[PDB]
DNA sequence: GCAGACACTACGAGTACATA
DNA sequence: TTTTTATGTACTCGTAGTGTCTGC
């Protein structure tokens, strides 16, 4: 197994949702958060020739940069990983698997509740602000028939009432009022474009991020008031 | 190591003048000879009848109080700054011990307990699992040992030792010791 | 004249700041080691410690450095951080000197917490620099200067003189005063007055110029105003009094006064108390103070439980 | 005299070794570690008109990569470098050579015991991947018949026995047995190609380092094994 | 009312001198240091349509940053600022003119005293050489009947004695003997060509930097001396 | 585009304080 | 011939790890 550029833009974002990974013999890779709260599955052009853990993904994806492209990984001569470069090698530590938080199960999401969508420069202008106003939560639901997403800040807002942003989406037109809470240290995705499904029953719901490269599943808040 | 004529400059002109803090802050620490602790030059002066030396100093209200509890003869007057310490003028205390405490001699040795920390680790242990407070925990180890050998018990909570809980347990390697000995004769 | 002015301030006991290590009040062995400092011509690592107040440390320190045409940084202490240790300092120390110049670094009041790295960072400064520069240390408490510099430092204690150094040191005082008067176009009608602020403050020369100041209000110093420098301290005179006397209708009407801080006035009490009554009486006082101390605040009324304090005082309390 | 972009660049990778260099009239230039374990040594186009030691090395070419090339150095009429920009002037401390040391000789180089070489992105990896491995020490000898280097981290590792890195140089076309050991704090050389040259004679030895702008030389530790 | 990239540029120096900012109606845009060191004004493009107090300034020129040029700023009905972006609405605070430290009236100066210039291109080569150079303080004096600025480091030589830095500024016309120090702190002016305005009397004095977009009014220190 | 350099954050260690 | 209690809170120092702004 090599890995590409495109590669290990993902396991730089999977790193930002658990420390660690455990990735299988395969096209497709996933992390979970270990708090349970998100998780992101994807699938990829470089095929994974044998299951190993990695405790420090971060750690391990920057020696990667510091070796060729045409690099060799491969399980080494105890157990542990190495990385072959044409003219040297690198040997990191193999995690055992008792060590990393691994998702148990390819979660395979229910039919849409509601469909709507969120571009690269509405996502990108969302994260950011969410810096600069202290907005620690967001809920999306409909204003005027346009799928609106609104933000607070939870600690000094206690009940989501003062709006501190208010973004437009897109429209909506099924008949049916919902308001669906995220926790936004659990938005955690590569920039650019999602097709955001929406999706309630009762008192479980959730939302999955369709992007062209990988997709994201995050936990919906206790707070959500729906009707589906 | 070239040259070889360098007028051996001292450990600090090579860190200084080639200015790597890391050399500069192994010298420095060269230096770090911590004691101080005239506090029984006080305890000294209540006891033996001389003079104060204070107000000047830094005068530990429970140091003094706690090194005179070693006395059965001082209690008295120990207890007395108990009940009523909090509110006295440092100084003040100070002077009622002066006035209180009446012959003088002490020789060091305070009284410290025997910890089986082999015994020690098993209650933590148990207190932390079930919940329960230390006493209760007592009678848990009773009824294991006694009954069911407690090596199943002590088997099935091995798996959290965590080195942070031995952070609370012993102070040195004594507890990289009791890492390996729960984790061995069950 | 003999004495300096610094005439770009107004605030007196710094107007009147001595320029030499000659100007200085100091007693007797201090001001020789300090002239045969400036005699050998280059100044040794030095730190000066009080720990009253305005003894003349800082001032000991500018001094030297006058009287060796030094070049010189002064620094404040509490500004002297590890990386002005590495910095400034040692940019400093390291860069040349062609005036033929000791160099010298003023550390004024080093005496610090957090600066233990500071210091530890600078005991090891001191064998890769000693011989470009020098460095003079002010401290209040010695104990806030790690043990390894009161070793490589010659340590000058101020402020402990010698029976004869405090009899002519006033009287250098005295006389210092009297030459501030001189040019502050201040009168004096009553000498005892200048003598008066001398003993009372004696230690600290610097409140005691400035005491100077603020009983220079009306422009004279006269037999009245020694009557103010002199009276008697303490406001617990009545409430002392009456307890000696043992009487209640007086005692009684106190407490309420001293009702609004408790704390101090406990305080105050049990300060004032421990001199003016026998050996055994104090450890009874300690007792009844104490006591009434821990249950305040417990107490309902603290007028009446102020009161209660003075009834049982002046029961067992016993002394002339 | 003025300095010239190449010379500046040079001197900076100068500075690394020692916060400070002696200087000479020429167009050689050199500094030494004060702990004597690294020394180096270049000749440039720009000509050196006075003997001068400076202090802050990395401070006297920050003022100047401020300046215009056209900036001319000269002795400050108080013995200090005075500098002569535009409509301006500034004056750097001159050093005391009590405090500073640089090479009393320029002591040249044995003539090679064993020749290698090593390539520009070769050296870059090593350094970089020192970071994320925390590699302070690295070792030159044979393995199968290839001149080849390896990393340890002294700290973890007592007797070096556990390889994190190693670097192929091409083969080994001599017969001797050697075991080389170089501190890692003492590698300060800058990127382009090196020609290598290691000397020993059995209790003493070094390395230099043959590019196309300079020459360095770090001295190797105890625990080198040697014969000859 | 809307911003331009012109207008949140002057501010972002304005912050520099008070974290706060009064903002009335106008073309104009006044501020100065909370503890009176240092006094800016200007005239602008874009029009202040409504009064209001802003704690943050900063923070929300931060947040600014993130909407259009064409987003469209007003008071919200609710009395805080609406930011109207296109897709988007954000909500910043506003606090009350009485904790933002504003100035009576814009302070008008006196007669000049002396008159020079600076250059755009030599105010960089001063700024940007102070902090290699540790040039805390500096001063401006005559020097053959041509001002001259002086750079000086206060901690090494307390007495402004070893000028480490000099700049000639242009002829000095008149006679009268000054120095005049002023304290690197309240350089905070952003650069280009200043007319330089300064005054004294006795124990009284100010610099006035009189540029091309706003006006820079900066205290002089104690140890300034001169007679006029 | 990156790598380098600057600035701001946070955690760990030290210190000191008051009430029980 | 000595030698450190418990619970909460606050200020400062130092460094290391994170960011953004800048320069081939
Ligand atoms: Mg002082």
């Amino acid at each position: 197994m090599k890995l590409s550029k495109d590669t290990t833009a993902l396991l730089k974002n999977f790193a930002t949702i658990n420390s660690g990974i455990m990735l299988k013999s395969g096209q497709f890779i996933m992390t979970r958060a270990v708090n349970g709260t998100t998780y992101a599955e994807a699938n990829i052009s470089d095929v994974i020739d044998f299951d190993v853990a990695i405790y420090d993904l971060n750690g391990f994806l920057g020696i990667l940069s510091l070796v060729n492209d045409d690099a060799e990984i491969s399980q080494s001569e105890d157990g542990n990983i190495k990385i072959a470069d044409a003219r040297s090698t690198i040997f990191w530590p193999a995690a055992d698997p008792s060590t990393v938080v691994a998702p148990n199960k390819p979660i395979p999401f229910p039919v849409a509740s509601a469909v709507t969508e969120i571009k690269a420069e509405d996502l990108q202008q969302l994260l950011r602000v969410s810096r600069g106003l202290q907005i620690d939560t967001i809920a999306i639901t409909v204003k005027e028939g346009k799928i609106v997403i609104n933000g607070f800040n939870k600690v000094e807002d206690s009940a989501l009432t003062r709006v501190k942003y208010s973004l437009t989406l897109g429209d909506y037109d099924g008949e049916n009022t919902f308001n669906f809470i995220i926790n936004m240290a659990n938005m955690k995705m590569q920039p650019g474009n999602y097709k955001l499904l929406l999706w309630a029953k009762g008192k479980q719901g959730a939302a999955k991020f369709e992007g062209e490269h990988a997709n994201y599943v995050v936990a919906l808040e206790a707070d959500s008031t729906h009707d589906f | 190591s070239l040259f070889k004529d360098d007028i051996q400059l001292n450990e600090h002109q090579v860190a200084w003048y080639s200015k790597d803090w890391t050399a500069v802050q192994s010298a420095a620490d060269s230096f770090k000879e911590k004691a101080e602790n005239e506090f029984f030059e006080i305890i000294g002066a209540i006891n033996n009848k001389t003079k104060c030396s204070i107000a000047q100093k830094d005068y530990s209200k429970f140091m003094v109080e706690n090194a005179l509890s070693q006395f059965p003869e001082c209690m008295p007057a120990v207890y007395a700054m108990n009940l009523i310490g909090s509110g006295l003028s440092d100084e003040a205390h100070f002077n009622y011990l002066m006035a209180a405490v009446p012959r003088g001699k002490r020789y060091g040795k305070w009284a410290k307990l025997v910890e089986d920390s082999t015994e020690v680790l098993i209650i933590k242990l148990l207190a932390k699992r079930y919940q329960v407070n230390t006493n209760d925990a007592i009678n848990y180890k009773s009824i294991l040992t006694k009954n069911g050998k407690l090596p199943l018990v002590l088997k099935e909570l091995k798996g959290l030792v965590t080195d942070d809980f031995l952070k609370e347990v012993t102070k040195n390697v004594k507890e990289q010791k009791q890492l390996k000995k729960l984790a061995l004769e069950w | 004249s003999m004495i300096t002015v610094n005439e770009k301030e107004h605030i007196l006991e710094q107007k009147y700041r001595p320029s030499t290590i000659d100007e200085c009040i100091l007693p007797a062995f201090d001001k020789e080691t300090f002239k045969s400092i400036t005699s050998k011509g280059k100044i040794p690592h030095i730190i000066l410690h009080s720990p009253s107040p305005g003894t003349g440390k800082t001032t000991v320190a500018k001094a030297l450095c006058h009287d060796v045409n030094a070049d010189m940084m002064f620094v404040n202490g509490s500004d002297c951080k590890i990386d002005f240790v590495r910095g400034p300092l040692t940019n400093f120390a390291s860069a040349a000197s062609f005036d033929g110049r000791q160099k010298v670094i003023v550390i004024d009041e080093f005496d610090r917490s957090g600066l233990a790295e500071s210091q530890r960072h600078l005991r090891s400064f001191m064998e890769a620099y000693s011989s470009n520069c020098s460095i003079i240390i002010t401290a209040n408490n010695i104990d806030g200067i790690i043990k390894p510099l009161q070793s490589r430092c010659r340590v000058i204690t101020f402020g402990q003189p010698t029976d004869e150094d405090k009899i002519e040191m006033m009287k250098q005082m005295i006389r210092r005063l009297t030459e501030i008067c001189k040019h502050e176009g201040i009168a004096i009608a009553d000498m005892k007055v200048v003598a008066a602020l001398v003993k009372k403050n004696f230690p600290d020369f610097r409140k005691t110029i400035g005491e100077l100041d603020s009983y220079s209000s009306k422009g004279v110093l006269d037999a009245g105003i020694l009557s103010l420098v002199t009276n008697d301290r303490g406001a617990i005179d009545d409430v002392l009094e009456s307890l000696k006397n043992k009487d209640v209708k007086q005692l009684r009407a106190l407490a309420p006064k001293y009702a609004a801080d408790y704390s101090w006035f406990v305080g105050k009490l049990a300060e004032e108390i421990y001199s003016r009554v026998t050996p055994q009486s104090i450890i009874r006082m300690y007792e009844i103070v104490g006591e009434n101390n821990q249950y305040h605040g417990i107490a309902a009324n603290t007028e009446l439980h102020l009161a209660y304090l003075f009834i049982q005082l002046a029961c067992e309390m016993q002394w002339k």
